[PDB]
RNA sequence: GUUUGACCUCAAAUCAGGUAGGAGUACCCGCUGAACUCAAUAAGCGGAGGAAAAGAAACCAACCGGGAUUGCCUUAGUAACGCGAGUGAAGCGGCAAAAGCUCAAAUUUGAAAUCUGGUACCUCGGUGCCCGAGUUGUAAUUUGGAGAGGG
RNA sequence: GUUCUUUGUAAAGUGCCUUCGAAGAGUCGAGUUGUUUAUGCAGCUCUAAGUGGGUGGUUCCAUCUAAAGCUAA
RNA sequence: AUGGUGAA
């Protein structure tokens, strides 16, 4: 498949080609609104393999933070607040910037009847997950906590 | 009250589609708000808006190519404005008096790239079920042969529906758009006139018709005052139109044998040359008897005799 | 400028009738000899002979922006239906019997009916006379009764019979009567007309069909199409 | 400056080849949605009351294209210019070029996609045609992958 | 063929189908965080449910291996630190309950087999039809315990 | 329990023979600067490997497959 | 110190 040949171009990201592809499509960033819809993830393998799906009642968003609080869970909240409706499942970068950085948020509608109505989809619809990116259970969220695996008063009747 | 084209903005409706809408409803003084509000409602906003949408989406088809989508992709009447128009039919055979002249023009005009030759074929065969059903209740009252056409008068249930029938010689060709839907609207109103009327003559509809009679003279000779040439048959000579003489014949009556049909009580002949050789009679007798019931005898008008003056009945 | 592959089809298009057109008037020119010894067949047939019969003519387009070619060319100036869409009645006899093999893929054939023929006459025609550019229709008879009816031919009906009687004056009022200029059938582009004109184009494979064939049938096709 | 691996599209098929290889794939549009539904009704109704040779089209989705490529039975590859993602269509010519595969590029992925139905296709392909394919690879051949062999130098 | 439509993008709707604000806040999840080492305490900010969170190991283990997450006893007032005031755990062991797993990942290509919306019937939905989303990937088949093709 | 349906060259499992046979990147990691009860997190330059990599103690061994996600008790 | 209140 594309995806397992797109991964590999991917991975050397200081290649004449993708260095060529962020600084044309930073001033095309830079150009947008603050927070802006996009039609297609720029990335499509990182959306693929993060559980992202074309099918309808799926949507990509992306959002510029200033440089210099973790910048991923920032721009989730800051995606999820204007997008209220929306629950921000996961984030990824795609493009960074001497004083702004770029990373793709995509968003699942629970109220869409496409997504209710599906199995591999269906828990994201319950209120417990609603505004996951406010309380950090997203992945940056999980991270930043310090969800890690290892070692990295009670008075009885009696 | 607003403007024409605020009128046209409210409704968001291109004014070739306008005209439409006002021809089959009718709007005008700058124009009362209560019928552009009353038009707004109407249903055939919604088809026009389909067909619209049916159009771009085949265009869209032939622009990217597979024209079996466009072929698949094909897959209406005015009722509700006639009755608005017509509460009743009295009121339609009124309004048809001068509704149905657009219809009996376009019955003889010629195809070209502004008329289909669909409309054409509608407005003739419409023709062929009008009179005859004019000749099986025999209302023709009046036969004026005016210089426009010969102006007949059928006794439509006392309405004297004053249709004129154009020459048969041809009409050589204004915005006939406009021209059109007139046609289209007065269409649809004989559909439902001609039913109405066929039901009411007893005879059963859709009746059976004869093509082979068709290929011969093609007209009122098929599809299956009134005292007047009982039992008659006449004999047309080669300069007269047989398809409003034989007409006239039919709805009193009588038979008509055509001289060009391979192109007995023959009473009379209609001939029309100066040299003849039955009871020779110029056109001008029928059309005299049948204005008035005169049934004068022959001798009034002997061919080559000198016309008398045929002042307009009316 | 125009591209190759025009000139190319051009040429194979020529070619190709050039070849049938001799091939047919060579087996023609062995046929009136009456020898039908060593030729593909010798009688005629119609299929759906030289006896009388009048009939209608219509010029087709197509084939292929074939150049004029002299035969046909001069066969058709010779009925003048240079134009497309343009008809003529001609009397059917074994001399012009060829002709129709000749112009065979540019011209439709058939038997006409007398109403066809009336409504036709009624409807449509052209008095090319009197600086005499007009093209003024047959609106009176007082022309066919001053210009015309020397022979008896006063009024249109007068034509009309001597066209589907084949009179003596037919030659006389057919060249009188500059042969109608019949409307093409779509007669528009754009939105539905493209589509329609597609949908029509089906038709004209399966009945403007030419067999190429020497002994080929006439092609014979019913005039109430239109 | 665009990198010598990039600008490799834009430089595209000529205008005569280009509707060559137009018209070739038109012969093999994959079959429609409403005709594929009215085939299958047809064929049910047959069998409800009272075996075919293998079919053709033309390939067209990234995926499936790419994994007959490797594979060598990618016959012709063709591939739009103005695709969003550019990375998604940067490694194809290569890989087309290292597994010994003919391929182009064209300008306009709606204009690809219109011979495949679908609204844009990226790129397509062709696994079996009936001789003309011989001649439109050769004319490819030797109007992009030979006479544009140099595609690497540049910028 | 200077006409055109597609695709991509940018706007508008008294258009149709949808949702967030606020309140409560004992408990819970993150940011920020003051003073008598005090204290990752209090207040403030944002978000949710009946629990919240975590949850099926890039874990602990140096054993004759255990084997999702969380609570209790014990480990233990021990290891460790500031050796000084004070802080301060974790494996193993026993108890109550136990459940599994899903996508990226290799060709459905002999058939985008997927699904949202509108309409006509019987209505926590199903059927036919139409449109749209989809190929820059929608269904089944595979999630490392491997797994797929075949006989 | 009672029933109307059960189906179409439809689906699954298991042992035998054979051929094929993937793994979450500005991420681990590294240096620094702030926080933390000398673990972790955050800003930032660098940022890689797949008989590879993470954690540990003995002459290199034991276990696992991270950078996606759901789940009552 | 935290969070508010008002004034010339």
């Amino acid at each position: 498949g594309a995806y397992k040949y797109l991964e590999e171009l991917q991975r050397k990201k200081q290649s004449d080609v993708l260095r060529f592809l962020q600084r044309v499509r930073v001033w095309e960033y830079r150009q947008k609104n603050v927070i802006h819809r996009a039609a297609r993830p720029t990335r499509p393998d990182k959306a693929r393999r993060l559980g992202y799906k074309a099918k309808q009642g799926f949507v990509i968003y992306r959002v510029r933070v200033r440089r210099g609080r973790s910048l991923r869970a920032t721009a989730e909240e800051r995606v999820g607040r204007r997008a209220a409706n929306l629950r921000v499942l996961n984030s990824y970068w795609v493009n960074q910037d001497s004083t702004y950085k770029y990373f793709e948020v995509i968003l699942v509608d629970p109220q869409h009847k496409a997504i209710r109505r599906d199995a591999r989809y269906n828990w994201i619809c319950d209120p417990v997950h609603k505004h996951r990116e406010a309380r950090g259970l997203t992945a940056t969220g999980k991270k930043s906590r310090g969800i890690n695996k290892g070692h990295k008063l009670s008075l009885w009747r009696y | 009250f607003i403007t024409r084209s605020q009128a046209v903005r409210k409704l968001q409706v291109s004014l070739a589609d306008f005209r439409r809408l006002c021809i089959f409803k009718g709007i005008y003084p700058f124009y009362y708000a209560k019928d552009i509000q009353y038009l707004m409602h109407e249903p055939v906003l919604a088809k026009f808006r389909e067909h619209k949408t049916f159009a771009r989406k085949l265009t869209r088809a032939l622009g990217r190519g597979e024209v079996s989508s466009a072929k698949r992709l094909e897959e209406y009447t005015l009722d509700h404005i006639i009755k608005e128009r017509y509460p009743s039919f009295p009121d339609a055979i009124r309004d048809i008096d001068d509704a149905l002249n657009m219809l009996f023009l376009f019955s003889n005009l010629p195809s070209t790239n502004q008329v289909s030759s669909k409309i054409i074929n509608d407005a003739q065969k419409i023709c062929n079920q009008w009179l005859a059903y004019v000749a099986k209740e025999r209302l023709v009252r009046k036969v004026f042969v005016s210089i426009k056409g010969v102006y007949y008068q059928a006794n439509i249930k006392g309405e004297e529906v004053r249709w004129l029938v154009p020459f048969k010689f041809p009409e050589n060709i204004v915005d006939f758009r406009i021209m059109l839907t007139f046609l289209e609207f007065y269409s649809t109103l004989l559909h439902f006139v001609l039913y109405k009327l066929y039901t009411d003559s007893g005879l059963i509809y859709p009746p059976k018709l004869d093509l082979k009679k068709d290929k011969i003279i093609s007209g009122l000779s098929s599809y299956i005052v009134a005292s007047l040439f009982s039992a008659f048959v006449f004999y047309v000579s080669r300069e007269v139109p047989i398809d409003i003489l034989e007409f006239l014949i039919l709805s009193c009556g009588g038979n008509v044998i055509s001289e060009a049909a391979m192109d007995s009580k023959v009473t009379h002949q209609i001939v029309d040359r100066p040299v003849l050789k039955r009871t020779y009679i110029q056109p001008q007798w029928i059309f005299d008897c049948i204005n008035k019931g005169e049934l004068v005898p022959a001798n009034k008008y002997l061919p080559g005799e000198a016309l008398p003056p045929h002042l307009s009945p009316w | 400028f125009v591209r190759a592959e025009s000139i190319v089809a051009k040429t194979l298009a020529t070619s190709r009738e050039k070849e049938r057109i001799k091939r047919v008037s060579i087996l023609e020119d062995k046929k009136a000899k009456n020898e039908t010894q060593h030729i593909a067949s010798g009688k005629d047939f119609i299929l759906k002979d030289g006896k009388p019969a009048l009939l209608f003519i219509v010029r087709v387009r197509g084939p292929l922006a074939v150049n004029i070619p002299n035969k046909a060319f001069k066969i058709l100036s010779l009925l003048r239906l240079v134009e497309t869409n343009t008809g003529v009645f001609v009397k059917l006899t074994k001399n012009v019997y060829p002709l129709l093999k000749v112009i065979a893929p540019y011209v439709v054939i058939g038997k006409p009916s007398l109403s066809s023929i009336r409504s036709l006459i009624q409807k449509r025609g052209r008095i090319i006379y009197k600086a005499e550019p007009h093209e003024i229709v047959l609106n009176d008879n007082n022309i066919v009764e001053e210009q015309l009816g020397d022979h008896g031919i006063i009024c249109v009906e007068d034509i009309i019979h001597e066209i589907a009687t084949m009179g003596e004056s037919f030659s006389v009022c057919n060249f009188f009567l500059q042969p109608f200029k019949l409307n093409r059938e779509v007669s528009g582009f754009g939105s539905l007309n493209r589509l329609r004109k597609i949908k029509q184009r089906e038709a004209e494979s399966r009945t403007r069909q030419f067999s190429n064939a020497a002994t080929a049938p006439v092609i014979e096709v019913d005039i109430d199409s239109l | 400056k665009v990198p010598p691996t990039i600008a490799q599209f834009q430089y595209t098929l000529d205008r005569n080849t280009a509707a060559e290889t137009f018209k070739l794939f038109n012969k093999y549009r994959p079959e429609t949605a409403a005709e594929k539904k009215e085939r299958l009704t047809k064929e049910a109704a047959a069998v409800a009351e009272g075996a075919s040779p293998k079919p053709y089209a033309v390939k067209y989705g990234l995926n499936h294209v790419v994994a007959l490529i490797e594979n060598k039975k990618a016959k012709l590859v063709l591939i739009a210019n103005d695709v969003d993602p550019i990375e998604l269509v940067v490694f194809l010519p290569a890989l087309c070029k290292k597994m010994g595969v003919p391929y182009a590029i064209v300008k306009g992925k709606a204009r690809l996609g219109t011979l495949v139905n679908q609204k844009t296709s990226a790129v397509a392909a062709l696994t079996e045609v009936e001789a003309a394919l011989a001649k439109l690879v050769s004319t490819i051949d030797a109007n992009f992958a030979d006479k544009y062999d140099e595609v690497k130098k540049h910028w």
